[PDB]
Parts: C-alpha cells; sequence; structure tokens
C-alpha cells in the first residue's frame, strides 16, 4: 500500500513539477521518515528474468 | 574559386562537365526529423497528425470528451555538450494543451463546463543535432532509414514451386500502413480464396456476402449476361458477335434467313465479321445448348411462389421445361469462357459454405477468433473494425496513392479505409490477371519499395504511446466526477516517455553512430535497411530482394553493401539520390528536348523513369551539345542497348550518380572488380584517424564534400576577417553586407578539443586559419580528425614498392620500414572512458577515500588527498585511477592465518579494496575527470576542487564572450557616429561607456544607434542570466541510479603507433596485416638512395582483380614527382615566374580536361603559398568513371622526370646489389583500419567462472577462454588424442573439482589429470530427473 501511495504522489507531481519530483520530494509528502523512499523504492522492484 | 582553394588545388582529370554539383549528403536525416517535430496546420505527417488521429478521445457514450488543442516543445534542459559530458539525453519537454469538455446530460449538445488544462506534460522527446545525430546516454546515435514494401495493393505469381503441375497461381495482397493484411489467392482448381493476415483460408465470395451482396449481385458483378428468349416456342438467344471468338460451333449457327456458320466449323474472325456487318442480334438455338449454361438470377414460379432455380445453378433440359411452363420469357446466364472470360467466381460460390451476410460474418468472426461462441454484434463489430474503421485501419497517403494508381484509377488521393468498390476492384484485377490481360508486379522494384526515415518511425512509436494513453483516458472518463479532475490526473508521462525512449535507446535501427571517421559517420547517416519492424528478416527472405535491381540505378549504390549474413538487405544511398515526395527514391536527370541536351535538371522516381529512354553519363556531345554519334548506349526499360540518335528523352546528370559516397572515393574504380570494390568501400569506413591528417595524394574530388558536409570540420557561418585564432577558439569579424544591422557582431567558434569518440578514438579539431586572414562564407575554419585543409584524409599516402621481400609479405602481409613508425605518422590517439561506482551494500556504503588497505606510497602518490588521479598524470596497467573501498567485516580466517596474525600483529581491515585501476596492458595520459554526486550527499574534497575550477573557467569564458562581443559592438557604434557628426580623436578620448548618450543628426543612423543600444543592453543582461544558469548547472547533483552514491569517470588518452598484427588496407579492397617492422637499413632503395616505406606483394594483384591499386600507385608516383620538382624549385628559391610557369604547366596537361586555372590569382603571396602546400606532393583527382587515362598518367610522369614504366631500378638495402628486373614504385594512399592487435589479443590461464553452469567466464574484462566447439572436437577425434580432448572438456573447463586439482599439480610439477565428471552433464542429469524421468548410473 505504501508503494502504491508513492506511485500516486508521482502521478500528480510529475507534470506539476515539470520533469519529475526529486527522489526526496514525495518523501515529505509521505508521513514516514522519508529516506525510506529509497529503501522501499528498491525492494519494490521485481527481479529480472535470468533468461532475459 | 574559394579561399582555402587558393591554399591548395587538386588537379582534376576527367572530361564530363558537372551539370549538377553534389547536394548536402545529410539531407535525408535532417529532413525527416524536420517533418516529425514541427507545427503543420493540417494532417501532413508530424506530431500534429499523430495527435489529430487518436484525438479527440471521447468516453463511451458518457459525453465526456477530451480534445487536443495545440502543443509545444520546451527548450532543452542541457545543451548538446553538457548532455554529452553528464550522460543524460538531449531532448525537449513536450507540453500539450488539452481541453476537457463535459456535455450536459440529455443534450442538444452544450457543455456544463469545459476546463482547459494548460499544457499537460507528456514525455520528453529526443532531439536531432545539426549533424543528424541523437544523443541518448551521453552518446551520439543515428536512426537508420528503413526500406519496406510500400502500402497499397500488389499482384504476384508464385509460379513454379507450388504443386509442380505448373499452371502457376495468381495472388493479390493488400498491405496497409496499419491494420490487418487482406489476401486473395487462387488454387489449382481455380477457386478464388481469401485470407485475412496469414490466417485460415476462406472461399473468396464469403467476404462479399459480408459486404451485403446476395449471390445474384456477386454473379452480376463478376460475369456478363447471356440472354435466352423463348419467343413463339423453342429457344432463341441474343448474340454479341464477339462472343463466338475462341470457340467452335456446337450446332447450326443461322439467322436472318441466311446461314452464317455450320456445325463443326470453328468460328473465326471471318464468321464474326460477317455477323457484325449483317448485324445479327438474335439467333435460334437448340434446347440442349443450355444444358451447361449457368443461370444468373433467382427464378420462381409466379403462380405457386416456389423456387424453380437458385442463382448460380447449372440448367438442365428438364429444368428449362419446368421454368418455361411457368411463363418465363427470359433467362439470364453467365458469360463463361475457359480462355477469355473465366468462370472462377461461380465455382468459388460452389465451394462457399454460407448463404447470407450474417452467416458469412459468423464464419469470419469464428475464423479470426476461433472456438468462442460467435455473436451478431461481435461479428459485425469485428468485421467493421478490420478494414473499415478510421481507428484500426489506414493505408495513409502512400498507400491510397499506390493503391488507386495500381488499380488504374484517376484519384491520386482518397480515404484511408477500404470501400466495397476497392475490394471488389482488387478482386477484379486479380481475375483479369488470371484471364490473361494485365501483368504481375515484382517486390524488388524500387517503385514498390518505400523509404521511411527517423521522423516517420518516431511518429509511429509516439502513436503507440498515444493509443495506450487513449485506453487510459477512456478508462478514467468512465466513472468520473465532474469538475474535480482535469487533463492531468488521467494522462501520464512514463508511458509516452518510455514509448519514445525504448525506440531511441534500443532498436535494431537505432544505433550508436559509427564515428571513428568522417566517412563512417556520413555513410552511416545515409543508409537503408529492409530489416527491423515492418521489414523482413535475414532468415526469411532469400536472394531476390538482396540482389541488385535495375531500378537501383541512381538511387541505391550497387557496390556498397555489407559482406555478411545480411547482404543487399542494407545497401546505401546513392550520391545524388533523394527521397520522393511520396517517400520513394528519385534520381536527377537531364531533360533532352528535341535534339538538344538541356541543362535543366529533372527528378524521376522508379516508376517515372520506366518508359523514358535515358542516355548515358559518358557520351559524346559537343558545341550546342548534340549527340556526336548516330546511335548511343542508353537504357530504356530495365535493360541497356544502342539507341537511335534522337529517341532518347533524358541523360544521366553525372558519371558518379550510380554509386555512393563510399564508392565515389575510390580512385580508378572502373579498373577494379566489383567484389574488391565492395570490400574496399566497406573497409574505407573502418579507417582510424591518424595523428597527422595527411591528404589523399590520389583523389576523386568527393573528399572535399565529405569533409565539409560531415560535421567533423568547423565551417564559417559568415564571411569576414579573422580577429583571433586560438587552439581553443576562432573569432571572425563579419563583413557588413552579410551582417545584420542589430547586435553588431563577430562570429565566435568554440572548437571541440580532445574528447572521447564513440569508437574510443580521439576527436580533436585544429585551426586551419591564421591571425588576420580573409575567409569566405562557407569556408573551412578548422580541420576535424582525419581531415586536411577542407578535404577528407582517412589515412596516409606513402612510397610503396611491389616485390616479394624474403617471404615477409607472404599472403596479404605488409612489410613496413622503420621510417614510418619513427615518423609517428600511422600513430593513433585513443580516448577511453573509465568509471568508478560508489554503491550501497548492506554491510555499509563505499568510500572514494584515498586511504586504501595494502598499497605502497608509490601507489597512493598519483592520487590526491581525496582519492582521484591528478589530471595529466601518465599511467599504465595496474595504476590506480580512483581509490575505492567497500566494507566487508569479519574475514573469518583459519588457524594458521590466526597464528600468522598472532606473530605479526597485523589488524586485518574490515574494508576491501574495490579501487578502479587501469585495465591490464593499456597505457596513456589523463585528459579529464568528472564526479557525479547524488543530489544532497556531501561532495568530497576533489569534487569540490573540480567544481570551483569549473566555476572559475565558466566565469572566464562567459566574460570573454561578453568582452569580444561588446568591443565588437562599440567598434560599430564608433563607425556609425563618424557619419553625420564625425569626431576622430575627440570620440575615443572620453570613456566608452558614455558613448550611448551621444546622438546624431536626423536620419536613420540615429535609429541604428538605437538598435545597437537595445542589443547592447540585451547582451549585457543575457551574460548575467547565462552565468547564473551555468553556475547552477555545475553545482547541481546529477541524478543517479539506485544504490549509487557517487561516480568518478576518468578519461585516458592512449597513444599507440603501429605494431605487427595491425590491419592496414588501401581503398581497393586489398587488406594486409603488418608482418615485420624493417630497419631503413634493410629497405629496398632506388639509385637516388631514397628507401621505400612499404613493400607489398605483387602476387596479390593478379588473382583478386583490382588493377586500380596499380594505377593509383603509378599516378601516385607521378603526383609525388610534381611535388619533388616544386620542392626543389622552392629550395632553389628561383622566383615567382619559374614556379608559376611549372605549376601552370602541371595544371594544363596535354589536352581536353575541364579543370581550368590561374593568374587571376595574386602572382606572389597567393602563388607561393600554393606551391608551399604542393611541395609534399601534387594532389590529383580521379572522378569515379570519368577518371584519368594511361596516356595522361605517362604524360604526367614525363613532366615528373620519372619513367613511363612506373617501375625503376631498386637495390636490396642488405646486399646493396641490384634487384634483377624493374619493380613498380609509387605512392599508394593507405588506411589503418582499427583492428589493432592490442585490442584483438587475448589470453587466459585460470579466470572467473559462470555460476549457473561452472564454465570459464570473464568478469573483469579478464577474458574467458576460447570456445572449443563440435568441429574442433571432431578434429581432436580424427587424431588419436583422447587425453587432450578429455582435459579440454573436463579439467580445463567444466569440472569444478578437476580444474583446481589440476592447477595444484601444474604448480607441483606433476602433469596429470584426475578428471571427475563435467558439470554440464551433472546438471543435465538433474534436469532430466527434475521431470518424471529417472536417469541413473549403473554397475561399477
Ligand atoms: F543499369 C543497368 C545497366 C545494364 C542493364 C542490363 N543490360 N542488359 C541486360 C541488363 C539486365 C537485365 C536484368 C537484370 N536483373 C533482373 C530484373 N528483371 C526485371 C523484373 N524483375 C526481375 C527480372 C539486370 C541486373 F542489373 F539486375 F543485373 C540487368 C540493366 C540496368
Amino acid at each position: 500500500e505504501t508503494i502504491n501511495k508513492l506511485n500516486r504522489i508521482s502521478r500528480q507531481m510529475l507534470q506539476e513539477m515539470g520533469r519529475e519530483p526529486t527522489p526526496e520530494e514525495l518523501a515529505e509528502r509521505m508521513l514516514m521518515p522519508e529516506d525510506k523512499i529509497r529503501k522501499v523504492l528498491k525492494i519494490a522492484k521485481e527481479p529480472i528474468s535470468m533468461e532475459t | 574559386y574559394s579561399y582555402t582553394e587558393k591554399k591548395r588545388i587538386r588537379k582534376d582529370f576527367g572530361k564530363r562537365p558537372q551539370v549538377l554539383d553534389v547536394p548536402y549528403l545529410l539531407s535525408i536525416q535532417l529532413d525527416s526529423f524536420q517533418k516529425f517535430i514541427e507545427q503543420d496546420p493540417e494532417g501532413q505527417y508530424g506530431l500534429e497528425a499523430a495527435f489529430r488521429s487518436v484525438f479527440p478521445i471521447q468516453s463511451y457514450s458518457g459525453n465526456s470528451e477530451l480534445q487536443y488543442v495545440s502543443y509545444r516543445l520546451g527548450e532543452p534542459v542541457f545543451d548538446v555538450q553538457e548532455c554529452q559530458i553528464r550522460g543524460v539525453t538531449y531532448s525537449a519537454p513536450l507540453r500539450v494543451k488539452l481541453r476537457l469538455v463535459i456535455y450536459e446530460r440529455e443534450a442538444p449538445e452544450g457543455t456544463v463546463k469545459d476546463i482547459k488544462e494548460q499544457e499537460v506534460y507528456m514525455g520528453e522527446i529526443p532531439l536531432m543535432t545539426d549533424n543528424g545525430t541523437f544523443v541518448i546516454n551521453g552518446t551520439e546515435r543515428v536512426i537508420v532509414s528503413q526500406l519496406h514494401r510500400s502500402p497499397g495493393v500488389f499482384f504476384d505469381s508464385d509460379k513454379g514451386k507450388t504443386h509442380s503441375s505448373g499452371k502457376v497461381l495468381y495472388n493479390a495482397r493488400i498491405i496497409p500502413y496499419r491494420g490487418s493484411w487482406l489476401d486473395f489467392e487462387f488454387d489449382p482448381k481455380d477457386n478464388l480464396f481469401v485470407r485475412i493476415d496469414r490466417r485460415r483460408k476462406l472461399p473468396a465470395t464469403i467476404i462479399l456476402r459480408a459486404l451485403n451482396y446476395t449471390t445474384e449481385q456477386i454473379l452480376d458483378l463478376f460475369f456478363e449476361k447471356v440472354i435466352f428468349e423463348i419467343r413463339d416456342n423453342k429457344l432463341q438467344m441474343e448474340l454479341v458477335p464477339e462472343r463466338l471468338r475462341g470457340e467452335t460451333a456446337s450446332f447450326d449457327i443461322e439467322a436472318n434467313g441466311k446461314v452464317y456458320v455450320e456445325k463443326g466449323r470453328r468460328i473465326t474472325a471471318r464468321h464474326i465479321r460477317q455477323l457484325e456487318k449483317d448485324d445479327v442480334k438474335l439467333i435460334e438455338v437448340p434446347v440442349e445448348y443450355i444444358a451447361g449454361k449457368v443461370v444468373a438470377k433467382d427464378y420462381i414460379d409466379e403462380s405457386t411462389g416456389e423456387l424453380i432455380c437458385a442463382a448460380n445453378m447449372e440448367l438442365s433440359l428438364d429444368l428449362l421445361a419446368k421454368l418455361s411452363q411457368s411463363g418465363h420469357k427470359r433467362i439470364e446466364t453467365l458469360f463463361t469462357n475457359d480462355l477469355d472470360h473465366g468462370p472462377y467466381i461461380s465455382e468459388t460460390l460452389r465451394v462457399d459454405p454460407t448463404n447470407d451476410r450474417l452467416s458469412a460474418l459468423v464464419e469470419i468472426y469464428r475464423m479470426m477468433r476461433p472456438g468462442e461462441p460467435p455473436t451478431r454484434e461481435a461479428a459485425e463489430s469485428l468485421f467493421e473494425n478490420l478494414f473499415f474503421s478510421e481507428d484500426r485501419y489506414d493505408l495513409s497517403a502512400v498507400g491510397r496513392m499506390k493503391f488507386n494508381r495500381s488499380l488504374l484509377r484517376e484519384e491520386i488521393e482518397g480515404s484511408g479505409i477500404l470501400s466495397k468498390d476497392d475490394i471488389i476492384d482488387v478482386m477484379k484485377k486479380l481475375i483479369d490477371i488470371r484471364n490473361g490481360k494485365g501483368e504481375v508486379d515484382d517486390i524488388d522494384h524500387l517503385g514498390n519499395r518505400r523509404i521511411r526515415s527517423v521522423g516517420e518511425m518516431a511518429e509511429n512509436q509516439f502513436r503507440v504511446g498515444l493509443v495506450r494513453v487513449e485506453r487510459a483516458v477512456k478508462e478514467r472518463l468512465s466513472l468520473g466526477d465532474l469538475d474535480t479532475l482535469m487533463p492531468q490526473d488521467m494522462i501520464n508521462a512514463k508511458p509516452i516517455s518510455a514509448a519514445v525512449k525504448e525506440f531511441f535507446g534500443s532498436s535494431q535501427l537505432s544505433q550508436f553512430m559509427d564515428q571513428n571517421n568522417p566517412l563512417s559517420e556520413i555513410t552511416h547517416k545515409r543508409r537503408i535497411s529492409a530489416l527491423g519492424p515492418g521489414g523482413l528478416t535475414r532468415e526469411r527472405a532469400g536472394f531476390e530482394v538482396r540482389d541488385v535491381h535495375p531500378t537501383h540505378y541512381g538511387r541505391v549504390c550497387p557496390i556498397e553493401t555489407p559482406e555478411g549474413p545480411n547482404i543487399g538487405l542494407i545497401n546505401s544511398l546513392s550520391v545524388y539520390a533523394q527521397t520522393n515526395e511520396y517517400g520513394f527514391l528519385e534520381t536527377p536527370y537531364r531533360k533532352v528536348t528535341d535534339g538538344v541536351v538541356t541543362d535543366e535538371i529533372h527528378y524521376l522516381s522508379a516508376i517515372e523513369e520506366g518508359n523514358y529512354v535515358i542516355a548515358q553519363a559518358n557520351s559524346n556531345l559537343d558545341e550546342e551539345g548534340h549527340f556526336v554519334e548516330d546511335l548511343v548506349t542508353c537504357r530504356s526499360k530495365g535493360e541497356s542497348s544502342l539507341f537511335s540518335r534522337d529517341q532518347v528523352d533524358y541523360m544521366d546528370v553525372s558519371t558518379q550518380q550510380v554509386v555512393s559516397v563510399g564508392a565515389s572515393l575510390i580512385p580508378f574504380l572502373e579498373h577494379d572488380d566489383a567484389n574488391r570494390a565492395l570490400m574496399g568501400a566497406n573497409m574505407q569506413r573502418q579507417a582510424v584517424p591518424t595523428l597527422r591528417a595527411d591528404k589523399p595524394l590520389v583523389g576523386t574530388g568527393m573528399e572535399r564534400a565529405v569533409a565539409v558536409d560531415s560535421g567533423v570540420t568547423a565551417v564559417a557561418k559568415r564571411g569576414g576577417v579573422v580577429q583571433y585564432v586560438d587552439a581553443s577558439r576562432i573569432v571572425i569579424k563579419v563583413n557588413e553586407d552579410e551582417m545584420y544591422p542589430g547586435e553588431a557582431g563577430i562570429d565566435i567558434y568554440n572548437l571541440t578539443k580532445y574528447t572521447r569518440s564513440n569508437q574510443n578514438t580521439c576527436i580533436n579539431q585544429m585551426p586551419c586559419v591564421s591571425l588576420g586572414e580573409p575567409v569566405e562564407r562557407g569556408d573551412v575554419l578548422a580541420d576535424g580528425p582525419s581531415t586536411d585543409l577542407g578535404e577528407l584524409a582517412l589515412g596516409q599516402n606513402m612510397r610503396v614498392a611491389f616485390m616479394p621481400w624474403n617471404g615477409y609479405n607472404f599472403e596479404d602481409s605488409i612489410l613496413v620500414s622503420e621510417r614510418v613508425v619513427q615518423e609517428d605518422r600511422f600513430t593513433t590517439i585513443h580516448i577511453q572512458e573509465l568509471a568508478c561506482v560508489s554503491r550501497d551494500t548492506k554491510l555499509g556504503p563505499e568510500e572514494i577515500t584515498a586511504d586504501i588497505p595494502n598499497v605502497g606510497e608509490a601507489a597512493l602518490s598519483k592520487l590526491d588527498e581525496s582519492g582521484i588521479v591528478y589530471i595529466g598524470a601518465e599511467v599504465t596497467g595496474g595504476d590506480i585511477l580512483v581509490g575505492k573501498v567497500t566494507p566487508k567485516g569479519e574475514t573469518q580466517l583459519t588457524p594458521e592465518e590466526k597464528l600468522l596474525r598472532a606473530i605479526f600483529g597485523e589488524k586485518a581491515s574490515d574494508v576491501k579494496d574495490s579501487s578502479l585501476r587501469v585495465p591490464n596492458g593499456v597505457s596513456g595520459t589523463v585528459i579529464d575527470v568528472q564526479v557525479f554526486t547524488r543530489d544532497g550527499v556531501e561532495k568530497d574534497k576533489r569534487a569540490l576542487e573540480i567544481e570551483e575550477m569549473q566555476l572559475k573557467q565558466a566565469k572566464k569564458d562567459l566574460s570573454e564572450e561578453l568582452q569580444i562581443l561588446e568591443a565588437g559592438l562599440f567598434s560599430r557604434i564608433r563607425a556609425v557616429l563618424v557619419a553625420g557628426g564625425v569626431e576622430a580623436e575627440k570620440l575615443d578620448k572620453l570613456p566608452r561607456d558614455r558613448w550611448l548618450e551621444l546622438g546624431l543628426t536626423d536620419e536613420e543612423k540615429q535609429n541604428q544607434l538605437e538598435q545597437l543600444a537595445e542589443q547592447y543592453d540585451e547582451l549585457k543582461h543575457e551574460f548575467e542570466k547565462k552565468l547564473e544558469a551555468k553556475r547552477r548547472k555545475i553545482t547541481q547533483g546529477d541524478d543517479l541510479a539506485p544504490g549509487v552514491l557517487k561516480i568518478v569517470k576518468v578519461y585516458l588518452a592512449v597513444k599507440r603507433r603501429i605494431q605487427p598484427g595491425d590491419k592496414m588496407a588501401g581503398r581497393h579492397g586489398n587488406k594486409g596485416v603488418i608482418s615485420k617492422i624493417n630497419p631503413i637499413e634493410d629497405m629496398p632503395y632506388d639509385e637516388n638512395g631514397t628507401p621505400v616505406d612499404i613493400v607489398l606483394n605483387p602476387l596479390g594483384v593478379p588473382s583478386r582483380m583490382n588493377i586500380g591499386q596499380i594505377l593509383e600507385t603509378h599516378l601516385g608516383m607521378a603526383a609525388k614527382g610534381i611535388g619533388d620538382k616544386i620542392n626543389a624549385m622552392l629550395k632553389q628559391q628561383q622566383e615567382v615566374a619559374k614556379l608559376r610557369e611549372f605549376i601552370q604547366r602541371a595544371y594544363d596537361l596535354g589536352a581536353d580536361v575541364r579543370q581550368k586555372v590561374d593568374l587571376s590569382t595574386f602572382s606572389d603571396e597567393e602563388v607561393m603559398r600554393l606551391a608551399e602546400n604542393l611541395r609534399k606532393g601534387m594532389p590529383i583527382a580521379t572522378p569515379v568513371f570519368d577518371g584519368a587515362k594511361e596516356a595522361e598518367i605517362k604524360e604526367l610522369l614525363k613532366l615528373g622526370d620519372l619513367p613511363t614504366s612506373g617501375q625503376i631500378r631498386l637495390y636490396d638495402g642488405r646486399t646493396g646489389e641490384q634487384f634483377e628486373r624493374p619493380v613498380t614504385v609509387g605512392y599508394m594512399y593507405m588506411l589503418k583500419l582499427n583492428h589493432l592487435v592490442d585490442d584483438k589479443m587475448h589470453a587466459r590461464s585460470t579466470g572467473s567462472y559462470s555460476l549457473v553452469t561452472q564454465q570459464p567466464l570473464g568478469g573483469k574484462a579478464q577474458f574467458g577462454g576460447q570456445r572449443f566447439g563440435e568441429m574442433e572436437v571432431w578434429a581432436l577425434e580424427a587424431y588419436g588424442a583422447a587425453y587432450t580432448l578429455q582435459e579440454m572438456l573436463t579439467v580445463k573447463s567444466d569440472d569444478v573439482n578437476g580444474r583446481t586439482k589440476m592447477y595444484k599439480n601444474i604448480v607441483d610439477g606433476n602433469h596429470q589429470m584426475e578428471p571427475g565428471m563435467p558439470e554440464s552433464f551433472n546438471v543435465l542429469l538433474k534436469e532430466i530427473r527434475s521431470l518424471g524421468i529417472n536417469i541413473e548410473l549403473e554397475d561399477e
């Protein structure tokens, strides 16, 4: 759910900020410690097929 | 004549005048993208069109509509250079206006509220440079133009191979730009069939029913009518007298009280003429002749209301009686002939499973989406959505054009969707082809071949983005609340941005520009490909499409194509070629009206050129330009022969127009076999630039055009005088006539200095002009890499001798004097980009610190306090460029190691050394360093030193700009003030800043002063904002990948000269690999005592027939001759008269050439410089097929003092004794391709290993071993060597135990192997056992 909210913020602030919000931008928009973005933003990614 | 031509003139042989001069060679690349991104106030291709296609997006019936207004492209975030340094893409933000309207519910249509969302941002679209290149990640890239089957209809054969009964078959294919394919095809039974895409075959008529045609209308469409009357009683018939052609009388043919034909007599032209002139409309026939006739329409009994006969049924003697008593006067039958008008459609109906529209639609819907229950709305929707929907189907303009044209229609433009008339007409043309009238087209013809380019493809990918955003918009407009959301919340960025990013980043047609070379660039940018999307595959299409077509003339170069797996699937664009208005290929021609050859140029496409008889590039006309012979070699349709004097409509523009820019650079090409010419033009692009750009001694005259058109050089924007010349920049003072009134001016050129090319070569510009020199507009200000004085030098010319030398030249091998490696001419400068990545590991972050566990003071010396290498420090293999350390704690050592630590009291660090070091064996100097930092992380010491440095250099540069500019402007104000109020000594006294107050008498000059005021201030503030922006760009943290804290990129410049194992080649397809580097002492020399640079092998010349390389040598020699003479006459310092005389003599050369010449040029200062440049050798031009002749070469050799033979006496530098026989010595232009051996060389003992299956793999760029394949194994099998093989596939590679147990024995001095079982087979055992299969190893 956290990841999803993080996506919402991106969707709104993307054209609003003109390029994309900085990696620390959605951080304050989100309630939690806000460096967590990076951490979360990493673990969210699905592993690439080794057969790619 | 121009100003750099006064510096150097190339002597040009050849006769034919150039009626047209070579255009911009980059035309295609720039024009395409020029069309893509642009504002076109109509449906012509561009972002506008692709917008107007999918838009406006309306919801499903909900009357919430999203309409597109207009768009714009924002200024680039980083400019080209900055984007190249940092590694981001050079692109513009796309800002598009969207208007969201909501219709009041239960309208007459009117809007509750329409919110216009101002320019929602979707994606960033890449930009093309002035050179036709894109920068994707810090790297220039080119998008190859595509060649595919043009949209439209097409008729083919497929005779032969199918069925082996012959009879051919005939098929039609409708290929749209977008949407499903529509196919028609016959069969051996002459039943017409239709298939959508490659899918299931259906009887043709089944589609017609879906267009709502009853059987009656199908028959009425495809056949004529044979009328039968029962009048009085018993069987008359209407007769069109032409109907009896190609047929024999079945009975007595008689009417009008006169018997025209009798039974058993074939009806000929005579009978038919007799019937025509006597005008027999109606004849009497037997009741038995209709036994085979096929009834046209339906027939029912008027009384009983029952069906007597269905449409398209074979009548019988009894059926006739049954419909006759019902009161039927007339019967309509098909007109059927097995020769002229064929009975195909009828039998097609005979195989048709359906009856009515709905039924056909059912079979179609169950064809396209089989197994799932068909529905009425489903079949209707699918079928209407296939070829008939504006959304899912377009042939576009080229498609509709070629379609209508091939159907022999009038309209050249029409709807993008098919019509009943369209499909029907296509079927008609196919049936006509089977009937014997009309011919089948061929796929290889360039009229059926269409060229796309960057713009079109980018348009298509963006189109896909727009459709995937359309689905989303309609998805959201479904449940939407009214005034809350706007055209932002729905439309995303990532889908579009990635739609374009995927295209430019990875695509088979998008590639890294091949820049090792100005020829390579420009020849890459002009290229065609039949591969990729919309095209065929190498595995699919065979020899035909690859093979050179007659239509390739003047459009596609016959001799330049790759030699590999894809041959002729690429080709290249011809010199004078152009993309047609519709997107075809057209080539220049000269119109011949009446008996004269007119100098008016004409462009003819592949089909346009077809019927006209075109004359030859090489032909003899004179005076008024009338053909000198009474018949001349020409080519009319697909072939060539002798044609009558006045027949020919046109003539070739130039002699070169058949070939490309690569082939046009080969001297004496006409004398080379096509294979070796191919190989030659193929290799000429692989030439690495030299340290000193030389010049070709033996030229063509194209090299100038390649040099200038390609962006490697620096060309004057406007003519003027040079104010300043630095190795850094060049400042030119503009002439007034070319100068704009405002902002005064001077044109400042910032030259590219040493930097990394795509191929890891060096790209560096050098100034070709001096302080205070006149420069014409469009003149070369600076030379790029491999360009000399405005020409293209891809390599260096040298003295070469053909003769076997001690077998050191053995196959193609090259034997080169030490004089060459000493002169450092063939030396090359490589620029490598190395990187160091600071990452985040769960054990901790990685430090770039200069504190590295286990390194001597010598190792940490070349690094500063921060851990990065100093700019300029020369390094070699093993040197540390960037110190990097990553945490790994608790080594977990063992007992003996613990004892060792106990004795030696060493603290084993918790840190591991990851530092980036120069790859083994390579060595060079550091020309630059960059530090990218995550935004917000503290910049270390080095990065801050660098940042401050860059800031200072920035301020200095900008200040220079503003200063030279301001002085340039005030210098103009000074001049304008002097008209109308001149004060000479008075004005320059008072401070310049106070000049603007002073006015002038009433005139326009006051308004000019005003202009310069305005622009002055503009520049003044523009400086400010530019400095601000530069500062922010320097200081800002560059965005980085996940986990990477900082990145340090070091730029090395390696200088490698030449060594045995390197590849070198002429322009003629003659390769070689340098064998030995031989002392000047042992070199063959002539009586004059001048050694020869290179010794080639004569045996290479006869077999591969390239005789040009010999001619090139001879003329080359002669060229140098003209140089040497001059070189003496200057060293004699004779005078202007003697030199002038000799040079003129040289430039004249017997009779009949087109060069012209001097003494319009200044007799002293200009001439002496010309000779000064000529003294190296006299540059000669040999136009492709117009080139020099033997007699001309010998004649120039006479002027040279050198023999006609081109051969002289040579002596072995070893024994000093003469060589028997004369040997050929001359000057051959030679290229160093980059195959260089210190790249190619690899060796491995024990390296890393692959995880999944344990096998040798390079992870360090420490190479994996060689691959031992099946054939090598067989070769080991033929020999009795078992152990070599076993160790080859067990211990040396695949055995995880075997390799180490081996290595230990190898160092122990015991050669053995304890093989074990290979890990491949071991894994395979599990893979087999992972299934329901039990695989075991038995016995003992
Ligand atoms: F530019 C030129 C110069 C000379 C000739 C020429 N002069 N005399 C005969 C030929 C000749 C005839 C046919 C072909 N190839 C096959 C093309 N046919 C037409 C329809 N498509 C398939 C078959 C060629 C060529 F160039 F391909 F080799 C040359 C033709 C063009």
